[PDB]
RNA sequence: AUUCGGGUCUUGUAAUUGGAAUGAGUACAAUGUAAAUACCUUAACGAGGAACAAUUGGAGGGCAAGUCUGGUGCCAGCAGCCGCGGUAAUUCCAGCUCCAAUAGCGUAUAUUAAAGUUGUUGCAGUUAAAAAGCUCGUAGUUGAACUUUGGGCCCGGUUGGCCG
RNA sequence: CCAAGGACGUUUUCAUUAAUCAAGAACGA
RNA sequence: ACCCACUCGGCACCUUACGAGAAAUCAAAGUCUUUGGGUUCUGGGGGGAGUAUGGUCGCAAGGCUGAAACUUAAAGGAAUUG
RNA sequence: CUUUGUACACACC
């Protein structure tokens, strides 16, 4: 009779076998263990400032032979170090040493973009200026 | 010129039967492709992708082309052709000619009210091929054929203004749901309705009463 | 791993481009005039339409 | 904490953004009709995707039924009132075949070039959005009107604009006082 | 089937199978039809003048035309006493 | 129908030229308002381009639109995915051109559809993830058929139907 | 030697005593 | 005890495919988009990992239940040509 | 050259 029960008084049974294998996903059981509250370095927010702590020089994965011009950052709200990508052409120029900076997501709900192994973030604005706006040079970078 | 070699082919081009609806009455099988658009001259054709094929040899990997065609006439006519040829003009020239000797006919209904011309399917059905399962529903007027634009393009080449499509299996084959699209519009004359419930006199074959304009 | 790198090639392509100056243009005609424009250059206007109604070739 | 202000979105966008078809149809009426954007496409599809759903969920429903009798023939005589279906298609059903060019067809602007004062969609479309349009005694310059199978005959020039008499014009004072200075 | 006022439409209206009493594809190409000529009074067959029996592709592929057509020929008289209802 | 001559009527293109039409923006006044600010009216002023000048994202595929030009040469970098770049880059940096939405457009995060990848409708378990080693067995779920049927007699409603 | 079991046969008897089974229990190279 | 014919109940074997399947194949792995006879258990891409911890049984070895951080764009099944 | 096995496909280096 095709597995589950069909009976019209089995309805308690039904919910509590689609409770436990609603445990067998993957977002739901992230949604509701809290995992985006408690391990993830955002703590579920879509943004966070930071201080910036040095610049770093991290290679790109196989095949693929590059220098990503990443930098290392402290979060303002928790204090855990983390590994951004300054995403265009020239930027890691504008993003030299203890910068206020915004860091967003890449797209991948918290997976590793592309050949850059093990960072998550991009840098959105430094010192409260856009890097769009300072690659394309229309705002200037301010004094500190 | 064309010289056939078959008694139906002689006879359609004596000029014997006047309309396509003999041959699947009687159930002919449609044997040369002059037959098609002598009697259906209105069907166009287009194809849908060439993909690449490779056999793989001791001596690198001979390549063709794979060439899927659909014909048809927007009304009831329709014929899907899948031809593998070395050279892409000769794929689709024998797509076109297979394509044309499938062509099979649609059971054109009325989702509802009968009113006017007969705008969806009468009834649901569905075709298999490989994984791939499509499903045809009767759809209220104006609803247009909501499918992905392959079967699309197939049923608007059918004759239907509106249709309800459902999809199962791996359907970026394009192959598969084309032939499960072709199965479930030749599943239609398949279905035994109340309105057919009638009986018929069972009418005698072209084949048997022009018989000295045949082959022999 | 390879965590290090010679951080003094940054902006090597972007500061090596020539410079350019975009060439002025006559102003384009704006909201309903451009949508006027597009559908004279691709339906009456038919001039490019090569084998399957081709709109942005190359000098050839 | 006082009572919110009700408040509705007009328009909706396709599922698939980018497809040659589609796109092709709908700058093919953008060009026939005089229109800016793809938004008041937008607008009058999901206005007829409106009227056919309710139509569909008319029909489910028996014939005889009242509530399939009161809102089908307040939606004929709604749809026959402003001119997008004729007279003689009154069946709830043509209702389903009815396509967006009939409500493109019933807009100011188009009705502003049937009636021949503008020769152009786009003259009728600056005619109108510079006010010299009453579709009754009184002044719209807005081309999406919707017209009621009525007022056309009372569509003419502004009573207090020019091409309609009481002022000649703005520039044309402006050149009226050119030639009265080379005059002098 | 019909629209609302005559006008008949439905192109190809189908033939029926005389055993199963189903309707014949457009390519079913299994199916057939048997055409038997009548006698009158002399031994002799006339020509033109037949009875017609379709026969669909699934009960000719099960292998049970014949039984069937025994059947379909005692009822309408020209057998005698091959196919039997009790069997 | 007079050689390829004029072409009436056309549909677009111009380092071609004309008169018109109008609001954004000021502003006497009036209206508005508790008083004002705006709105709707309206004297007067207020388009010809270098003006009163529209962005955002992209052009290998998915997925609409470049084998065009110059630079870099597995570097810089691009890329949600596949992938591009190692001196002929349709993918990077720019110009030109084109594309899509448009006073809006992109990015991040969450969520919904897509997802018949939560499956009541509606999944799967031989070999792809998954039949508990087998049996007994409480709760739970589910459980053979059978008991008034048929026949008549009236009454009055709705859809119809010639009669209109 | 001891009890058990299937199938068959049956115009023998009971009368729905049943199917699958969380917990639990027996057996398990 | 054989033989013939039958029937019931078994372990099976051989041929086809109306049907199923992704195929190998299957009288069940069929009667499943024309989707519901009743019911028990299990699974939701691959590793980490049947690992850590917490319980529980065992003299012990171990047995049962059993994650997460992190990491990756494929692992995998069946067939075809070399 | 057939059959057989493969987790080989830049193919047993």
């Amino acid at each position: 009779g095709k597995g589950k029960p069909r009976g019209l008084n089995s309805a308690r049974k039904l919910r509590v076998h689609r409770r436990n294998n609603r445990w067998a996903e993957n977002n739901y059981k992230k949604r509701l263990l809290g995992t985006a509250f408690k391990s993830s370095p955002f703590g579920g927010s879509s943004h966070a400032k930071g201080i910036v702590l040095e610049k770093l020089g991290i290679e790109s994965k196989q095949p693929n032979s590059a220098i990503r011009k990443c930098v290392r950052v402290q979060l303002i709200k928790n204090g855990k170090k983390v590994t951004a990508f300054v995403p265009n052409d020239g930027c890691l120029n504008f993003v030299d040493e203890n910068d206020e900076v915004l860091l967003a997501g890449f797209g991948r709900k918290g997976k590793a973009k592309g050949d850059i192994p093990g960072v998550r973030f991009k840098v959105v604005k430094v010192s409260g200026v856009s890097l769009l706006a300072l690659w394309k040079e229309k705002k200037e970078k301010p004094r500190s | 010129g064309w010289v056939p070699v078959t008694k139906l082919g002689r006879l359609v081009k004596a000029g014997k039967i006047t309309t396509i609806e003999e041959i699947f009455l009687h159930s002919l099988p449609v044997k040369e492709f002059q037959i098609i658009d002598t009697l259906l001259p209105g069907l166009q054709d287009e194809v849908m992708n060439i993909k690449p094929v490779q056999k793989q040899t001791r001596a690198g990997q001979r390549t063709r082309f794979k060439a899927v065609v659909v014909v048809g006439d927007s009304n009831g006519h329709v014929g899907l052709g899948i031809k593998t040829a070395k050279e892409v003009a000769g794929a689709i020239r024998a797509g076109i000619i297979i394509a044309k000797l499938s062509v099979i006919p649609i059971r054109r209904g009325y989702w509802g009210t009968n009113l006017g011309q007969p705008h969806s399917l009468a009834t649901k059905t569905t075709g298999k091929c490989g994984s791939v399962t499509v499903r045809l529903i009767p759809a209220p007027r104006g609803s247009g054929i909501v499918a992905s634009p392959a079967v699309k393009k197939l049923l608007q080449l059918a004759g239907v203004e509106d249709v309800y499509t459902q999809s199962n299996g791996k359907t970026r084959t394009l192959e598969n749901t084309l032939k499960a699209a072709f199965v479930a519009i030749g599943n239609t004359y398949g279905f035994l309705t109340p309105n057919l419930w009638a009986e018929q006199p069972l009418p005698v074959s072209p084949l048997d009463i022009y018989s000295d304009e045949a082959s022999a | 791993a390879k965590v290090h790198g010679s951080l003094a090639r940054a902006g090597k392509v972007k500061s090596q481009t020539p410079k350019v100056e975009k060439t002025e243009k006559p102003k384009k005609p704006k909201g309903r005039a451009y949508k006027r424009l597009l559908y004279t250059r691709r339906f009456v206007n038919v001039t490019l339409v090569n084998g399957k109604r081709r709109m942005n070739p190359g000098p050839s | 904490p006082r009572a919110p202000r009700t408040y509705s979105k007009t328009y909706s966008t396709p599922k698939r953004p980018y497809e040659s078809s589609r796109l092709d149809a709908e700058l093919k009426l953008a060009g026939e009709f005089g229109l800016k954007n793809k938004k008041e496409i937008y607008r009058i599809s999901f206005q007829l995707s409106k009227i056919r759903r309710a139509a569909r969920d008319l029909l489910t429903r028996d014939e005889k039924d009242p509530k399939r009798l009161f809102e089908g023939n307040a939606l004929i005589r709604r749809l026959v009132r402003v001119g997008v279906l004729s007279e003689d298609k009154k069946k709830l059903d043509y209702v389903l075949a009815l396509k967006v060019e009939d409500f493109l067809e019933r807009r100011l602007q188009t009705q502003v070039y049937k009636l021949g004062l503008a020769k152009s969609v786009h003259h009728a479309r600056v005619l109108i959005t510079q006010r010299h349009i009453a579709v009754g005694k009184q002044i719209v310059n807005i081309p999406s009107f919707m017209v009621r199978l009525d007022s056309e005959k009372h569509i003419d020039f502004a009573p207090t604009s020019p091409f309609g008499g009481a002022r000649p014009g703005r520039v044309a004072r402006r050149n009226a006082a050119r030639k009265a200075e080379a005059s002098g | 089937m019909e629209n609302d006022k005559g006008q008949l439409v439905e192109l190809y209206v189908p033939r029926k199978c005389s055993a199963t009493n189903r309707i014949i594809k457009a390519d079913d190409h299994a199916s057939v039809q048997i055409n038997v000529a009548k006698v009158d009074e002399e031994g002799r067959a006339i020509p033109g003048e037949y009875v017609t029996y379709a026969l669909s592709g699934y009960v000719r592929s099960r292998g049970e035309s014949d039984d069937s057509l025994n059947r379909l020929a005692q009822n309408d008289g020209l057998l005698k006493n091959v196919w039997s209802y009790s069997r």
